[PDB]
């Protein structure tokens, strides 16, 4: 979407990859699997969480009972009390409303920054000895076995 | 020939959330950050359970009206729930002072005990002690009154002036209540007190207040086309409350010891108790306090959640579901 | 050779919005957020028009100040507006009891007939309805008095003990007004009602109150020394009122049978009425109430854009103009 | 600016492209022309539209009279009055202000995302069948005719 | 070979921040928004000293108990400042009226003359000046009583009834306060006033109240049994005010010509005066106005930064620090 | 991090560069030294001071006196008034809480996002008379003296 992965040149996600978010799909001589890259979801299963904790648990509220009662001669101090009750109802409402509407635009930027980081790492490493597919997919131009690909994911790829 | 490819996680959910560029929009993990159900029950704050009126409302129950349970032990409550169907008050017509005042200060003691303050059997040997009934708070087909306070009345011919003190020997507030009563004629008002000009002085050391009975012929409430105005006043630990009449004065016969807490206030709600810890009481019931936001009700009691108009608020977690 | 380009738009737009990063920002498209001005008229609320007071406040209006006008027909109002120029209250000085509480509660009826609770020519038979009257309610250079109510005095050298009840025998609440009159000195206070100590009670079911006057010199304001304290209550559908007096009594002549509505308010205004209906009522004027904020005025009546203290702010919607 | 394409290498805007928001301009032996990019400009006329209903529609206001009168000897209940309306007046102002600053800034960004989206697209489809000149535009190596141009635009730019 | 890199600032720095998606973040510069401290002063507000009161409060200051320090010239206040110490208000026991009132609108003066209203030596020449003392209201180990009121007695055996009036010539309010006194007994009603049943009138043009003695033994306050209420009304420019009394008046001495200023209101502090100018006044001392927020105190006095219930507020300006 | 240059691809930040935020590190026979880039280092100073004084400046705050006195028969205008003071607290302390979290983060996306766009400007000069290594450095396949390194920095390197 924002950074182009998610809703972008990686057209659909992996019902294949339950091991977490973001991960590869690897195909060599060898065999073939779905691996999830445990570094990236890992970073922001922390993050993420943070910001859902962020939101519930910076909530300070007191002891307070929110009813008060007026006879036939206080109106004016009973209109006063619900100008106050509504004036919180108005401004939590809306500021809850457009928190949830602002910050999940941010989490799902957030998911496909990933997505594009970890791209973009894998095209450094592979500088140019595979075709970029534009799919999301490297084709790799010599045998690379499960070790070459377990390289790649651990960031330590060789590059002869 | 090898490949690899770069991907994202999809599940089978159908979770959606809104975001601002777009509504509705499927997501594979996501958290809920609105309240949204309450249990239908009383629970207890702070671990201390509400106190309960059913057929009286805060007025008949400290009163005494004779439809009321009395309280026998040394309780406390969090919160003071009534029902819907709390009509039974001040059954002898006429204005209570500062109530509002009193039942907000009442929302919440840690003790409370009743006590005979002035007792029926020995406080009043010059007077008539039997006679303050009324068929308009009648229990079970007889005239009666409230339990907790006695209407003195003349006896042999004279109403002699009265001048009974209490100390507060208990170490906390007591909460003395009494009434004037105010006849229709002066016909009545030579009947009960043998006098045309009667006076009923209540002081302390901060209360000084003096009544004076104001006879005239009122419309019929409850029966009674006479009035009689309640008042109460909170006496301080070591302070005397006296009290000096000529007549009309409807004597306190017991007052409450208590300790009032940090303010509570009062639901109205037809719901029952349960034995239930809460944090945050709604009128329909307990709900949970972690999330930041509720939907319940906008008049809660205790340690609650902001209360939103909102249907839906929740956070995505995960990424776009595409499958 | 032949060339594909990537770009986006650019217009002759000069519209301008700040941003955290950097301030006056020339976009090509954006829309307003701050409803600006108003239209200077006074408009409906709920489709129903306010009640405009001209001369006269509430208080001059609803007591019938001789120099406000009536309104003989049954009548609703969704606020009421008053002019910077309504300086015709009580003619006749004295202290209003509960003005403000009163002015709160008639600011929103459904209904409204004002009619002849105690007929002036034949409640009082045995009393004078003809000397009420005084320079300082003077109407076109003769002495007047207040339309709603009646100054009761002596005839025949004596005023004797009146008791005059109404039973409210309409569907919806009256609003029942009525003063004492405490002269400015004894003199006078027996010329007018042939008694030193006089009395005046006005009972209901809920209401009970004894007023006793209070002689003594005082200055003078519009030229009277003596004062009128005047004093209102809302009778209860199917309820009594009961007006027993020794003297001093400014009975009630008219009163006010209403039902009143979900609370509303009163606008101070120089503006004008227009056959305009609105949703939020500003007192300079009428505004749009489809923004979410509004600059015009702080105190607004109606479903209202919050007021903020900005001058500007606007969503951009397009691009940064780059031409 | 915040994706380097609007405020950065894409220098300018064109007056010539009134059919949308983002586009491109061509030019072969066959002419050349602005043209719009619909597909993107209407996600993005959709997504701005709906972010800007969701600030003004979600404002949930009820009927109120917020003026209370108070007398001579109520000057408390006055000034607490006086409280409740300057409170709400401070929290509205300062929300309503920052919220246009930050949310206009972050439209813009969103503005810039979708132009070098639309960039990549289109390079990632070249490939290397034309040289990228750094301005956002792409001299091709071979003869484009309108059909490769239209072909371009739509997402089916064959390779070979 | 030749390389040419990009990079970014680190530096030794280790100021940290927090963020939504990572806490304890080390950066290289920050700026702070939370106000964190005070200078334990109370300061001038606009310019001008609060007025800080020592031994007294507020009740004690103005009525003029013996213990408190009398303003010798014209003064002037932003706001009023009281020592949890101050416990030296009505040394007579009885009820301040609309004390918490008067507080509020006497806590910010543009000038405050007090001057004699009612000279004692030459304004009753036919009542007695010198018995009106009190053990309770003691200065010096000799019986005193307020300084600003005057405590007539009767001469001669009698208490003939006085109306003593004062014209407000001065161009701003008048704040006049006097006290009505309630014997215990009818013996020392008798003694002091020489009548069974007296009354005091006080009037002016919007004020208008009439005072009767309630007799009646209390429980004693300062050794006494007896009580005094205590009365205030601030008179208009160009306002005259009349006391009319046949008894138990307790007469105003001094007087207040005073110009009340925009709202402010009372801090209690044991903090120390000092000569220093703030925009923003806590109990514990004055803050600095320029950040946003601060987390001292919650009732503050000026333009101050709003309370919040945070410990740490910092926006980053640099970058990560990775040294 | 969200645009991963920073936590990404240039692995950490030089303290020997103390005359801006954002810079060059030049190697060649001439010399060496580092140097900061002050148009890209002033365009975020301007930025982030403008966006400081957002947060403190917009802060419209009038004269008030917050605390309020009451009697023994006033408990629920002190309890009303406890409910404004309370209520204002929860706001301003929860709002100012995620102000502070949420606009960090949005600083420290703004500062990775002008390292990345410093870094592609260079890269876009130099086309491919540099080996990019992938660590924010360009190897250079010609001798680039001083002047050739100033006119990097400056934006003026000729191609040929
Ligand atoms: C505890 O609460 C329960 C429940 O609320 C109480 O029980 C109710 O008691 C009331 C009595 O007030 C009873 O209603 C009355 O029934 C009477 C018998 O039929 C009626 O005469 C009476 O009518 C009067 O009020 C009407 C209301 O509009 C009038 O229209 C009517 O004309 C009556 O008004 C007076 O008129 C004349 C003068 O002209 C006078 O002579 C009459 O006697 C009358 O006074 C009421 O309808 C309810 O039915 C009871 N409900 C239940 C469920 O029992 C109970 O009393 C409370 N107990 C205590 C101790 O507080
Ligand atoms: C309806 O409202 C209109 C206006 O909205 C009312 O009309 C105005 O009424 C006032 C009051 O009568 C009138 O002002 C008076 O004008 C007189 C000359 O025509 C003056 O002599 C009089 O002066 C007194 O008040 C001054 C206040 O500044 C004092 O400084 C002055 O000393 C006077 O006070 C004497 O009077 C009192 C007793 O009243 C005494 O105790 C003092 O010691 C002193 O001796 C006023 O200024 C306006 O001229 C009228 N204006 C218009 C346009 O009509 C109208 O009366 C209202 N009608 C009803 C029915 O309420
Ligand atoms: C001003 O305030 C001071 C401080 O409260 C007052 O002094 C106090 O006076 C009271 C009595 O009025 C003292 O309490 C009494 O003490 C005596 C023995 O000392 C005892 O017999 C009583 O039972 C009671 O306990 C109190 O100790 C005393 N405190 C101090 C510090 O002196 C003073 O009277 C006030 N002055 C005025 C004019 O109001
Ligand atoms: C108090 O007054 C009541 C009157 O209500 C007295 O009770 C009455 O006593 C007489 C004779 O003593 C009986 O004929 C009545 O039947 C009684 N009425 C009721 C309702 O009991 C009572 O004795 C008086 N008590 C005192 C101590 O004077
Ligand atoms: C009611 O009072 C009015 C006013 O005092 C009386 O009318 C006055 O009568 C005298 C002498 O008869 C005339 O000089 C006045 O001019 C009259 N004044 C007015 C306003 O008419 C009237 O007679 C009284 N009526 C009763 C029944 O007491
Ligand atoms: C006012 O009251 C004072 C005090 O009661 C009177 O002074 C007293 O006079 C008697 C008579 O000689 C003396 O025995 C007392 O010793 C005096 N008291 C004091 C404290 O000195 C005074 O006479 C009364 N009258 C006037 C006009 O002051
Ligand atoms: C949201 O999308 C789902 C997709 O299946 C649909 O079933 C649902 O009705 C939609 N809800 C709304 C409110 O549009
Ligand atoms: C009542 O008063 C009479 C008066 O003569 C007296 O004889 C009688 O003893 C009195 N009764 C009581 C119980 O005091
Ligand atoms: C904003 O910029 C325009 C030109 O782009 C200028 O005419 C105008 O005066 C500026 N306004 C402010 C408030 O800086
Ligand atoms: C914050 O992180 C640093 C990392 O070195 C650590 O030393 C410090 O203890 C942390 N903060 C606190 C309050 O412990």
């Amino acid at each position: 979407g924002l950074f182009g992965a998610i809703a972008g040149f990686i057209e659909g996600g992996w019902t294949g990859m339950i091991d977490g978010w973001y991960g590869y799909h690897h195909q060599n001589e060898q065999g073939s699997g779905y691996a999830a890259d445990q570094k990236s979801t890992q970073n922001a299963i922390n993050g993420i969480t943070n910001k859902v904790n962020s939101v519930i648990e910076k909530m300070n509220t007191q002891f307070t009972a929110v009813g008060k009662e007026f006879n036939k001669l206080e109106k004016r101090m009973e209109n006063l009390n619900k100008k106050v009750d509504d004036g919180f109802l108005d401004i939590w409402t809306y500021n809850a409303e457009l928190l949830v509407l602002l910050e999940n635009e941010r989490t799902l930027d957030f998911h496909d920054s990933n997505v594009k980081n970890l791209y973009e790492k894998v095209k450094n490493q592979l500088r140019n000895n595979a075709k970029e597919i534009g799919n999301g997919c490297f084709e790799f131009y010599h045998k690379c076995n499960n070790e070459c690909m377990e390289s790649v994911k651990n960031g330590t790829y060789d590059y002869p | 020939s090898d490949t690899i490819c770069i991907g994202y996680h999809a599940n089978n959910s159908t979770d959606t959330v809104d975001t601002v560029l777009e509504k509705n929009v499927t997501v594979t993990h996501s958290v809920n950050l609105l309240e949204d159900s309450h249990n239908g029950k009383l629970c207890r704050l702070k671990g201390i359970a509400p106190l309960q009126l059913g057929k009286c409302n805060i007025a008949g129950w400290i009163l005494g009206n004779p439809e009321c349970e009395s309280l026998l032990s040394k309780r406390s409550w969090s919160y003071i729930a009534e029902t819907p169907n709390s009509e039974n008050g001040t059954c002898y017509p006429g204005d209570f002072a500062d109530y509002e005042e009193l039942r907000e200060q009442l929302s919440s003691v840690s003790s409370f005990e009743r006590f005979e303050i002035f007792p029926k059997e020995r406080s009043w040997p010059k007077h008539n002690i039997t006679r303050g009934v009324t068929a308009a708070c009648s229990h079970a087909g007889k005239s009666s009154f409230y339990k907790n306070l006695l209407w003195l009345t003349e006896t042999n011919g004279s109403y002699p002036k009265l001048s009974k003190s209490y100390v507060n020997n208990k170490e906390k507030e007591v909460l003395v209540l009494w009434g004037v009563h105010h006849p229709s004629n002066i016909e009545d008002q030579k009947t009960l007190y043998r006098k045309e000009n009667a006076y009923v002085s209540v002081v302390s050391s901060n209360y000084n207040r003096r009544f004076t009975p104001e006879i005239a012929e009122r419309p019929k409430v409850r029966g009674q086309a006479g009035r009689m105005n309640y008042y109460w006043t909170l006496l301080e630990p070591g302070d005397t409350i006296i009290f000096e009449a000529n007549g009309n004065l409807i004597a306190p016969w017991y007052a409450f010891a208590l300790s009032r807490g940090f303010g509570s206030g009062i639901i109205t709600s037809n719901a029952s108790m349960d034995e239930c810890d809460t944090k945050c009481q709604t009128p329909q019931g307990a709900i949970n306090s972690s999330l930041p936001f509720q939907n319940i009700h906008p008049v809660t009691i205790g340690e609650c959640p902001k209360y939103v108009k909102s249907t839906k608020l929740r956070m995505v977690t995960g990424l776009r579901n595409i499958p």
